[PDB]
RNA sequence: UUCGGGUCUUGUAAUUGGAAUGAGUACAAUGUAAAUACCUUAACGAGGAACAACUGGAGGGCAAGUCUGGUGCCAGCAGCCG
RNA sequence: ACCCACUCGGCACCUUACGAGAAAUCAAAGUCUUUGGGUUCUGGGGGGAGUAUGGUCGCAAGGCUGAAACUUAAAGGAAUU
């Protein structure tokens, strides 16, 4: 009889399974951003949709009306923080025009790739999974982390691991050992 | 015009009329009369276990011709006798007389499948093990 | 040009038509002891036409014995030949 | 090359008509497909389907192929062509031409607040052909085309970015549906909206300004 | 079969049924 | 027996020991390469599984 | 003038090369009522035969073959059309 | 009593639809995705079946009321060569 825990399904499947063009688009997207699943894409889409729902609702209310002024503004701020909206477009009307690419071009994946540190997206992903790459001296394991624009300045290798300068570890170490008494 | 009443105080008529009409919608009727419990061999349930009486080959409907390999089953829960199709090429010789079998529906919601006349049920599991598993040779039938 | 007579294999039986039932079914008195409800299986619905007291090569259904398949048909000469060879118990009379 | 019958065609060839806009304005009948080509260089041609269409004779049956073609850019211009011929390629080609000939303008509009560049339709518009009624509804930005794939393609061709649909009747007979959609699209111009209230000039037609350039002498 | 004839047949059947019922009673 | 004859008849052909497919994100990458990076041999109507005959 | 260097970019080969890693194990220390497990970590822990992804499909609906054997209105498949 | 012209009410009809409709056709079967004048009744794939049963009304024949199991991928409409 303890208080229930809240779950939420964070993605939504397409309403039509084998829409070929759509499928191809999805594939292309995956290729672009080193996505393990269509599931990731779906998640992103769902997120976008949620935002859109909010925005539309806000629009439906009169402009300069309190609720719109507040909630909508907050949403806009959030978007700007995340780095999906640009400073030109703090508008709420522009929130509807966002599209899936802007969210994917903001993952700790893509960001990692686009700052050096990588050589292709797959490599970056591997690095992320492998516990290389820290943000604010905090090692991030998550490929789809959503880099918060002000933290984007701080993406670097960890103080642990090689690459960012510590003990080589595992394979290199083994090699060294082998070299040692020979 | 339009057959329905429209007036701001009609409401009741709209309700009652709708209720009356609803009975022409078959699914609704089924739900309300409770024909899933009173009739139907499965007691409104997704699956049922039964004991194999005998193995019967059934001749398919027209355009087609082939002996289908079904099984006459008597269900444990009520005692009603039903025909159940045994899917896949071998499989009929996995069954035998006096064997406990798990039957699902066919996939037509009470109606008969394809060309097999009077058969409304699949065979899923014999003596506790999946037919598919047996067929693919992933497990063996642990006698009866 | 001539046709050949084909002998019965294991799971097969020589039968005679007793009566015309309908829907593609024939009551067959098998030369074994049993009088079975022999269902005409696909191939002989098409062209190979039955009579009344004709000899038919019946394939026995392994799991269910009262119902059986009909595979092949013989005329009168063929029947006689079979009798001579000792394939049939002697009562095969085809002259219609 | 090309040598034109019809005055309009001749005018087009001359260069006296700069855009199809003028033609649209003066409701001038486009009867040569080359005019369209000249004036709209950027037309994408989408073949919707090819279906068999049969006629019983004493010996066998004559089968013909019905080609349904939609044509357009992304700037409010669409054509729809139905053509039956025995050869499939030929049918397709003819259909394309027909579509081009048809080509219609679209009243693209805003959902709410005219922020920048119209995305949707200006009004809720319906079109009816056969039994198929296709209702098209102005959608908010970034909602996409919400349509049965056939209609969706047409919408895309037209250049509508965001639109809701409510296709009713026997939509499965695709040709009819397409026709209905086309009709609906057409209807967008011909709706008298408050931002069109005020009376204008009535310009002399390009068929009358350049009457001398018309006719081969 | 004509619908009228079917109806007639049904009626005939019903007469017999009625008779049977009466007998039972 | 009438039942299960075709299966019995068929020659028991064994699966060839192959190099394993790179499962996951790698697989997706591979697919992408096959389709939209290489764009190898395009007929107009771009085919997926062509027959070797 | 025929090549071709291929100066630049791509894919494919049981070719070959150093790097990276947690899945496991495991000193410890956390954790904990005492423990598990997590999070943290000394030590071990990757080269195809491994540290092997399955589940369903490839006529249409509906993404994907008129490839190769077998079967021959049979065995079967097929929600529907077949 | 005719004749002409107008006018209400009626049985219809003729031609066009600019409207409807799947079409045959329709001055309503129009003023319906540009959907709301007021209202009563009836239908919700085809069979089973206007059957079974229970009422009720009939001297009786019958009427009014009226199922389900099960069955089936069509039954139908208008037009086409
Ligand atoms: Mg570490
Ligand atoms: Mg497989
Ligand atoms: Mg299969
Ligand atoms: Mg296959
Ligand atoms: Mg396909
Ligand atoms: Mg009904
Ligand atoms: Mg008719």
């Amino acid at each position: 009889p303890r208080a229930p825990r809240t779950y939420s399904k964070t993605y939504s499947t397409p309403k039509r399974p084998y829409e070929s063009a759509r499928l191809d688009a999805e594939l292309k997207l995956a290729g672009e951003y080193g996505l393990k699943n269509k599931r990731e894409i779906y998640r992103i889409s769902f997120q976008l949709s949620k935002i859109r729902r909010a925005a539309r609702d806000l629009l439906t209310r009169d402009e300069k009306d309190p609720k719109r002024l507040f909630e909508g503004n907050a949403l806009i701020r959030r978007l700007v923080r995340i780095g999906v909206l640009s400073e030109d477009k703090k508008k709420l009307d522009y929130v509807l025009a966002l599209k899936v690419e802007d969210f994917l071009e903001r993952r700790l994946q893509t960001q990692v790739y686009k700052l050096g540190l990588a050589k292709s997206v797959h490599h970056a992903r591997v690095l992320i999974s492998q516990r290389h790459i820290a943000v604010g001296k905090q090692i991030v394991n998550i490929p789809s982390f959503m880099v918060r624009l002000e933290s984007e300045k701080h993406i670097d290798f960890a103080r642990t691991s090689p690459f960012g300068g510590a003990r080589p570890g595992r394979v290199a170490r083994k090699r060294a050992a082998a070299a040692g008494g020979e | 015009g339009k057959g329905k009443p429209r007036g701001l105080n009609s409401a009741r008529k709209l309700r009652v009329h709708r209720r009356n009409n609803r009975w022409a919608e078959t699914t609704y009727k089924k739900r309300l009369l409770g024909t899933a419990f009173k009739s139907s061999p499965f007691g409104g349930s997704s699956h049922a276990k039964g004991i194999v009486l005998e193995k019967i080959g059934i001749e398919s409907k027209q355009p087609n011709s082939a002996i289908r390999k079904c099984v006459r089953v008597q269900l444990i829960k009520n005692g009603k006798k039903v025909t159940a199709f045994v899917p896949n090429d071998g499989c009929l010789n996995f069954v035998d007389e006096n064997d406990e079998v798990l039957l699902a529906g066919f996939g037509r919601k009470g109606k008969a499948k394809g060309d097999i006349p009077g058969v409304r049920f699949k065979v899923v599991k014999v003596s506790g093990v999946s037919l598919l598993a047996l067929w693919k040779e992933k497990k063996e039938k642990p006698r009866s | 040009p001539k046709r050949e007579l084909i002998y019965k294999e294991e799971g097969q039986e020589y039968a005679q038509i007793t009566k015309m039932l309908g829907n593609g079914r024939v009551e067959a008195s098998c030369f074994d002891g049993n009088k079975r409800m022999a269902h005409i299986r696909g191939k002989l619905r098409k062209k190979v036409w039955m009579g009344q007291g004709d000899i038919i090569l019946v394939s026995l259904r392994d799991f269910q014995d009262d119902q059986c398949d009909v595979v092949h048909k013989y005329n009168l000469d063929e029947a006689r030949t079979l009798k001579n060879q000792g394939e049939l118990p002697e009562n095969a009379k085809i002259n219609e | 090359g090309w040598v034109p019958v019809t005055k309009l065609g001749r005018l087009v060839k001359a260069g006296k008509i700069s855009s199809i806009e003028e033609i649209f304005l003066h409701s001038l009948p486009v009867k040569e497909f080359q005019i369209i080509d000249q004036l709209l260089p950027n037309l994408k041609d989408e073949v919707m389907n090819i279906k068999p269409v049969q006629k019983q004779t004493r010996a066998g049956q004559r089968t013909r192929f019905k080609a349904v073609v939609v044509v357009g850019d992304s700037n409010g211009h669409v054509g729809l062509g139905i053509k039956t011929a025995k050869e499939v390629a030929g049918a397709i080609r003819a259909g394309i031409i027909i579509a081009k000939l048809s080509v219609i303008p679209i009243r693209r509009g805003y959902w709410g607040t005219n922020l920048g560049q119209p995305h949707s339709l200006a009004t809720k518009t319906s079109g009816k052909c056969g039994s198929v009624s296709v209702r098209l509804i102005p959608a908010p930005r970034g909602s996409g085309i919400v349509a049965s794939p056939a209609v969706k393609k047409l919408m895309q061709l037209a250049g509508v970015e965001d639109v809701y649909t409510s296709s009713t009747g026997s939509t499965r007979t695709l040709e009819n549906t397409l026709k209905a959609a086309f009709v609906a699209i057409g209807n967008t111009y011909g709706f008298l909206t408050p931002n069109l209230w005020e009376v204008q000039a009535l310009t002399p037609s390009p068929m009358d300004v350049y009457a001398d350039y018309a006719t081969a002498s | 079969m004509r619908a009228k004839w079917r109806k007639k047949r049904t009626r005939r059947l019903k007469r017999k049924r009625r008779k049977v019922r009466a007998r039972s009673k | 027996a009438r039942a299960g004859k075709v299966k019995s008849q068929t020659p028991k052909v064994e699966k060839q020991e192959k190099p394993k497919q790179p499962k996951g994100r790698a697989y997706k990458r591979l697919l992408y390469t096959r389709r939209f990076v290489n764009v190898t041999l395009t007929n107009g109507k771009r085919k997926m599984n062509p027959s070797p005959s």
